[PDB]
């Protein structure tokens, strides 16, 4: 469980790259897996049959190396490819998400505002997620990745109000069509700061 | 050693729209940025070449909605005297 | 997990209301959540995405504020509110089967006869739970509420034969269309008393 | 949970068959099960409310007793059956694979070529892995039955190629139409074997 | 004692897979097979009444496939006489 | 042990063309042939599956063309019961 | 080793007649002949090609005005196990 | 003995292309490559059959997306005087 | 391991032209040339996969001006039994 850190150690290459397959079927989900590992020398993270009966493949590595598993893998899927990501450089916040569902219990006394944000295939969760994260000084507090709700996937980023509408801008472009509804908290009451899934 | 990628763009605002895109859609450096004069900027990002090949790649589709692009290059392993002749930020 | 017990401590206000809200979003599942929260001090009893898709609030609290924080949170929902639940004063024994999913483990030596029920929605189930429980001297075992089965809920009761069959008579007129099936077993198994669900 | 073993001890009678009853309702599921066990003297191994809000009742006896049982359940169920299965001889090593789902942590140091295959409903899977185990030396190795997949069921053989080749042209007419995907891996990669889901 | 199936088969390649789909599909025992020439050959299980209804409907079933049945039967309860004069595999 | 394949010939000239095209065409080991009288002999290979489903659907194809074919049929994994009751080759 | 040739009649006159004109017309060795039963017989003569090729031309010529000859068949070369395991005359 | 898998490629890069392609895709072992002359090569894979067939129909569709595929055959057991003869990786 | 990129051209020249552009445009290592005669000669780098696309996505572009480019084809990760089979400078 220690190879979804965001900077790997000394004696270790650094894998900042990461590819999301997600798959309707599991068995092709195996072909598209070993076909990815046969081609280029990725890490693979993940090969979890998530809920809604689908499979979801996760792998990370270098930008060469997964840009070529991705396309081994893209081109073995189609079909049953439901949705792909490929991000180039990951940003740090996202890579502790992803391996099980994590809920923040408290925010730090200074945090305005709440966006939460549900999208229908996990790739447009992970690829909104990453936009937002790089393009606001926002922090990613919880997220569910189709484990639970049946394949819908969703994340909550808090921060300033002005950040958040920034935020929400770009996840509203990066999804555009995977969006299911997102929703602008201005300020979440007293009763609820830090303590939301409960 | 590293390689070299370059956003050049007659303006100083999609200048640097490519610059940030670079520097967050792969892992780079930007060095610097270099004006020749006439309303021509260049930004220089420089890391290896997968990263810098996505980082240019984002950022001539990030500069050419707000500028105008006049070019974009990759050098995957430029002579070492480029670098030692030429501004681009590793200097010896 | 104390803030679901029937009657609260002496430290404490009564609280014998209950509001259930059961969304087809997550997103506007929270807008809900913090407006029925802001608008009325209703005690919040949990906010939790369940099986396919679909999320469950329930809030608590005096007569005047969950049906002041239910209007407010019906008026913010519609939409994306799939089914919704406002009871004045619900019954002692189902303020156990909200939080978790109980199974029942063994019955009694006397217990006549069980009768299992189960619904399209979560609101319906607590709803039909507690119109049988409130004209039957019925006791209630085991409850599943949309965790595991994919947004359908089920209960089973138990107790005299007569009893049972008027409990089917509230629960199938208070249900109605969201019923999908309810079985009069009139005497079950000596190998399945007491354990139903294994 | 030593019900689910494949040889009874000495003071047991031996009971070598299964029958599986999958349905779309759970209420009517506890009325096929109680019916089912009050005309034979089947010994129940489970009733279990699975994803996408079915129920799977399994039962174990003596040939004549599961026949007895089984065609009382299909005259009950009349309906609501999804599925069912009726046979006479599990195979030795498909015992251990139905109580919780099994995953593979390690092949042998021989292990070939592996087969994954999913179906949509679980009595194809069963049937399937049975009809394998029977006219192949193959050996089962993971098997996920509708719980966290929605009512789908998968599981993998491994073994030698031409061995898996053989058991891919039994599960494929055994199927036939529940088939979802099968996937014949003829040589996965040395990441891979033994690690397949996680 | 145990009851009795059989398959007889105008051909050896439909009594051993006749033989194989009655024991997999059944507990029962093939204590062997009987030769009475002309290309008849007859396979022999043994086991209690339930299982070897079975075992012989799956290897009927089997045996249409690829061969010519000549008789299915099962004999819940055999007398001792037929097991003692006649070679049923449980001679005393 | 390993997978089982079979020709059955109405004649003796079929069977021995049928059993070589068998031992020619694929890695199997021909344990000999069966006299069911009639005139009804079948020879049996054995090996892994693959080989022997390539060895009979070739014996099948040369058989047919010098004799008559009854039935054709490998098991890909015979019973122990069969292989110990039957004689195909592997009583232990 | 040494090629193959067969006679199959229904009958052992035929198979007698049938062998007679085999072993006249060529330089061969017949080691004999097959009781399949039902009425069938298979005379088997053994040598080099031409002249098992030339033996059963003859006698599938002189086996028809006598016989109902079933099968004529010639193996130029016969694989190892096929006269290892098979009565050819070969059997080491 | 084991059976065999060609891929004949007019080019050497196509010619290990098929190779990689074969020994990912199956459980075989890839003896070598023979050099005919005139830009032809044919790389050559040898194990159990069902796994070569796998692998050479992997190759053949892996070598017809970058080369000429010349020929592609299984053969799935080779005769002695082929392997002792014709350098084909098993020469004892 | 080291991933792999061929250049393979109709000629001598075209060959050592792109096996220059291939170690100029990026940090790959020149391992040699199979020469499979008929004029097709293969140059073979082996560096990491990022390094050998590029090198031989110039070495292609390179080798267009002076020859005439048979095929081009790089494989990212080829097997280990390629290289312990096949002479592409990685042998142990």
């Amino acid at each position: 469980p220690e190879r979804f850190d965001a900077t790997p150690p000394a004696g270790e290459p650094d894998r900042p790259a990461l590819g999301v397959l997600e798959l309707t079927s599991i068995a092709r989900g195996i072909t598209v897996a070993d076909a990815a590992l046969k081609r280029a020398p990725s890490l693979l993270l993940m090969s979890r049959p998530v809920s809604s009966g689908k499979h979801l493949l996760m792998m990370r590595g270098q930008v060469a190396e997964v840009e070529e598993s991705m396309i081994a893998a893209r081109e073995i899927a189609g079909g049953a490819l439901l949705d792909e990501l490929e991000l180039p450089y990951a940003h740090e916040q996202l890579w502790r998400f992803l391996d099980a569902p994590v809920v923040a219990d408290a925010w730090e006394e200074d945090t305005e505002s709440v966006i939460i944000v549900e999208t229908a295939t996990v790739c447009a969760a992970i690829d909104s997620a990453d936009a937002a994260l790089k393009t606001a000084p926002v922090v990613l507090r919880d997220m569910r990745l189709a484990i639970g709700i049946a394949g819908k996937a969703f994340f909550t980023l808090t921060g300033e109000l002005a950040d958040v509408e920034a935020a929400a801008e770009v996840v509203r472009e990066r999804c555009g069509a995977r969006l299911l509804e997102l929703a602008c908290i201005a300020r979440p009451v007293d009763e609820l700061r830090g303590r939301l899934f409960f | 050693a590293d390689a070299l990628g370059m956003i050049e763009v007659r303006g100083f605002v999609g200048m640097v729209e490519a610059a940030d895109a670079m520097v967050k859609a792969a892992k780079v450096e930007l060095i610097g940025y270099e004006k020749t004069g006439g309303g021509y900027v260049t930004a220089v990002v420089r890391g290896d070449v997968a990263a810098v090949k996505a980082a240019t790649e984002a950022g001539q589709r990030a500069a050419e909605r707000v500028g105008e692009v006049v070019a974009v290059h990759v050098i995957p392993r430029p002579h070492v005297n480029v670098d030692a002749a030429l501004p681009l930020g590793r200097t010896p």
